[PDB]
C-alpha cells in the first residue's frame, strides 16, 4: 500500500 | 363479414374484412370512401393473391415469412411495391428486410454478383470510394 | 433532396439492379436495415448505390446509435462533385479514432517536464487544458494542444493533494489546511478557504459549490464564487478520504470504516452506511447508488435513499484505489494488480482484466467508455483493454524505467487523447506528463 498520501 | 376488391387485371377477390384491413389503403377506401368493390390499379391478381395469403396468416424474420418470401427477385420487388402501395407495414418490413439480408455480408464485388450491377467507377473514382469507405 | 441533386447532376443511368429500380424512398427504407459496415461496402458497388448510401438522415440515426449527436463539417474540390453527408463523416471519424486507439501506430507523445523530483498527486483534463497538482506545493496549467506550461499556481505552503476544475476555475486542497480557488487563465488566487485544520485530502465540485474532505474528520461545503463556507459536516470519527457531491446529497468515505450520506443545507447526516471492516478509500455516486471501495478488499453498493446495502462485491484481494461508475457499470482498479468490471444492478462481475499481459503491480488509475478500459500502474505501463470482452488489446505506454522505479501515477482521457502523470521515487524517471494523441486526419 504505497499509493500516495502525505505524512503527518 | 366479407368485402370484395378488384385487382388491376380486373379479377375480383372476396376476402374476409379484417384480413383485408391490414392494408390501411384498402381500409381507408372501405370505411371512408365506401368503395364496392375496391379498385387496386397498382396491384395485379397474381401479387394481390400473394398479399392476401400473407395477411390471412396474420425486429426478426419468422420462419414462415422466410419460406413464403423464398420467391425470386421481381416478385419480391412486386411485393415491396404492393406492400408500400397497399400500406401494409408488416409485409413491407419483412420484404425490405429480406432484401437487406442479401447485402449483409459484404464484398462490393460480391454485392454485384447478387444484384448484377456494373462497376461504373473510373480508375480514380473507385480508388477514392474505396478509401472514403475504408473499414478498420 | 440532396440525393435527388446527386442523381440529376451526376446522371448515373441504366442499372439492371433491384435497388436502383426501386423508388428512392423504398430503396432507402431497405438500406436502413443494414449496419454501418454494410452501408460502407454497398457504397462501393456503383455510383447509383454510393449516392443512395450517402443519404444523411440515414447516417444521422446510425450516429444516434453510437451516440454521436454532432455531425462533422469538413472543408475542401475534384470534378464530378459529391454531396458528402456530415453525419456519415462524423461516423467514420469516430470509427477511425477507435481504430487509432486500438491498433494505430503510437505517435511519440508530447513530454511536459514539471514538478521536478516531486509527485503529481492530482490530475485534471478539461477541453484543451491540463492541470497537474503536486506535493511540491504547486499546480501547473498546461495546454494539451501545444504541451506548453501556461501557468504555475504558486501560493500554497504545503503539498497539493487534491483538485477540481470546471473551465477557468481551478480548486486545490493542500496540507497547509486550505483550499484555494484559482483563475486558470490569469493564474491568480481568487479565494483561500479556511476552516479545515488538517490536510484537505479530497474534494468534489458540482456547479458553484465544492465539498472538501479532510484529515480532521470533517467536510465543508464552499461557494466557489463568494469563497464562503456554507456548511460543516461533522460526524466522522476518522479521516475523510473520499467524497462525492451531486448538488443534492453529499456522500463521504472515511478511515472509520464508515460511509455517510448527508443533506448539506441542514448539516445533517441522513445515513451512516455500516459494513466495511476497514478504511473506506474510494467512492462513486450516481444520485441513486453509493459505491464504496475499502482497504477491506470489498466494494459495497448502497441504496442512497434507504441506506441499505444492495450488494457486497467480492473478489479483489487488496486495496481498491480507484473506481469509475457510468450507467450502472462499475470498473475498479486494485492494488492486487487486477481490474474488474461490474454490473451494479445484478452484482455480476462482468470481467476481470488480467491474463498474460496483466499489470505486474498495483493499478493506480483507470478510465473507460463503451469500448475500452484504460489502466495505469506502478509497473510503468498504461494498458488498453476491450470492455466488452475483457481482453487485453495493447500497452499504450511502456516506461523503460518501469521495472526499476518508473511509475504512472494517474491518467485522464478524452475521446482523442490520453494524459499520463509519470515519475519515480528514485530518480529513474523525471516527473512529467505524457500526452498521447489519437485524433484522425479529417
Amino acid at each position: 500500500s504505497l499509493i500516495p498520501t502525505p505524512d503527518k | 363479414p366479407s368485402i370484395k376488391l378488384q385487382s388491376s387485371d380486373g379479377e375480383i377477390f372476396e376476402v374476409d374484412v379484417e384480413i383485408a384491413k391490414q392494408s390501411v389503403t384498402i381500409k381507408t377506401m372501405l370505411e371512408d370512401l365506401g368503395m364496392d368493390p375496391v379498385p387496386l390499379p397498382n396491384v395485379n391478381a397474381a401479387i394481390l393473391k400473394k398479399v392476401i395469403q400473407w395477411c390471412t396468416h396474420h425486429d426478426d424474420i419468422p420462419v414462415w415469412d422466410q419460406e413464403f418470401l423464398k420467391v425470386d427477385q421481381g416478385t419480391l420487388f412486386e411485393l415491396i411495391l404492393a406492400a408500400n402501395y397497399l400500406d401494409i407495414k408488416g409485409l413491407l418490413d419483412v420484404t425490405c428486410k429480406t432484401v437487406a439480408n442479401m447485402i449483409k455480408g459484404k464484398t462490393p464485388e460480391e454485392i454485384r454478383k447478387t444484384f448484377n450491377i456494373k462497376n461504373d467507377f473510373t480508375e480514380e473514382e473507385e480508388a477514392q470510394v474505396r478509401k472514403e469507405n475504408q473499414w478498420c | 433532396t440532396q440525393v435527388k441533386h446527386m442523381m440529376q447532376v451526376i446522371e448515373p443511368q441504366f442499372q439492371r439492379d433491384f435497388i436502383s429500380l426501386l423508388p428512392k424512398e423504398l430503396a432507402l427504407y431497405v438500406l436502413s436495415f443494414l449496419e454501418p459496415k454494410d452501408l460502407l461496402q454497398a457504397a462501393q458497388t456503383c455510383r447509383y448505390w454510393r449516392i443512395l448510401a450517402e443519404d444523411n438522415l440515414l447516417w444521422r440515426e446510425k450516429c444516434k446509435e453510437e451516440g454521436i449527436d454532432e455531425p462533422l463539417h469538413i472543408k475542401r474540390v475534384i470534378k464530378p462533385g459529391f454531396i458528402h453527408s456530415p453525419w456519415k463523416s462524423a461516423y467514420i471519424r469516430q470509427h477511425r479514432i477507435d481504430t487509432n486507439w486500438r491498433r494505430g501506430e503510437l505517435k511519440s507523445p508530447k513530454v511536459l517536464k514539471g514538478h521536478d523530483d516531486h509527485v503529481i498527486t492530482c490530475l485534471q483534463f478539461c477541453g484543451n487544458r491540463i492541470v497537474s497538482g503536486s506535493d511540491d506545493n504547486t499546480l501547473k496549467v498546461w495546454s494539451a494542444v501545444t504541451g506548453k506550461c501556461l501557468r504555475t499556481l504558486v501560493g500554497h505552503t504545503g503539498g497539493v493533494w487534491s483538485s477540481q476544475m470546471r473551465d477557468n476555475i481551478i480548486i486545490s486542497g493542500s496540507t497547509d489546511r486550505t483550499l484555494k480557488v484559482w483563475n486558470a487563465e490569469t493564474g491568480e488566487c481568487i479565494h483561500t478557504l479556511y476552516g479545515h485544520t488538517s490536510t484537505v485530502r479530497c474534494m468534489h465540485l458540482h456547479e458553484k459549490r465544492v465539498v472538501s474532505g479532510s484529515r480532521d474528520a470533517t467536510l465543508r461545503v464552499w461557494d466557489i464564487e463568494t469563497g464562503q463556507c456554507l456548511h460543516v459536516l461533522m460526524g466522522h470519527v476518522a479521516a475523510v478520504r473520499c467524497v462525492q457531491y451531486d448538488g443534492r446529497r453529499v456522500v463521504s468515505g472515511a478511515y472509520d470504516f464508515m460511509v455517510k450520506v448527508w443533506d448539506p443545507e441542514t448539516e445533517t447526516c441522513l445515513h451512516t452506511l455500516q459494513g466495511h471492516t476497514n478504511r473506506v478509500y474510494s467512492l462513486q455516486f450516481d444520485g441513486i447508488h453509493v459505491v464504496s471501495g475499502s482497504l477491506d478488499t470489498s466494494i459495497r453498493v448502497w441504496d442512497v435513499e434507504t441506506g441499505n446495502c444492495i450488494h457486497t462485491l467480492t473478489g479483489h484481494q487488496s486495496l481498491t484505489s480507484g473506481m469509475e461508475l457510468k450507467d450502472n457499470i462499475l470498473v475498479s482498479g486494485n492494488a492486487d494488480s487486477t481490474v474488474k468490471i461490474w454490473d451494479i444492478k445484478t452484482g455480476q462481475c462482468l470481467q476481470t482484466l488480467q491474463g498474460p499481459n496483466k499489470h505486474q503491480s498495483a493499478v493506480t488509475c483507470l478510465q473507460f467508455n463503451k469500448n475500452f478500459v484504460i489502466t495505469s500502474s506502478d509497473d510503468g505501463t498504461v494498458k488498453l483493454w476491450d470492455l466488452k470482452t475483457g481482453e487485453f488489446i495493447r500497452n499504450l505506454v511502456t516506461l523503460e524505467s518501469g521495472g526499476s522505479g518508473g511509475v504512472v501515477w494517474r491518467i485522464r482521457a478524452s475521446n482523442t487523447k490520453l494524459v499520463c502523470a509519470v515519475g519515480s521515487r528514485n530518480g529513474t524517471e523525471e516527473t512529467k506528463l505524457l500526452v498521447l494523441d489519437f485524433d484522425v486526419d479529417m
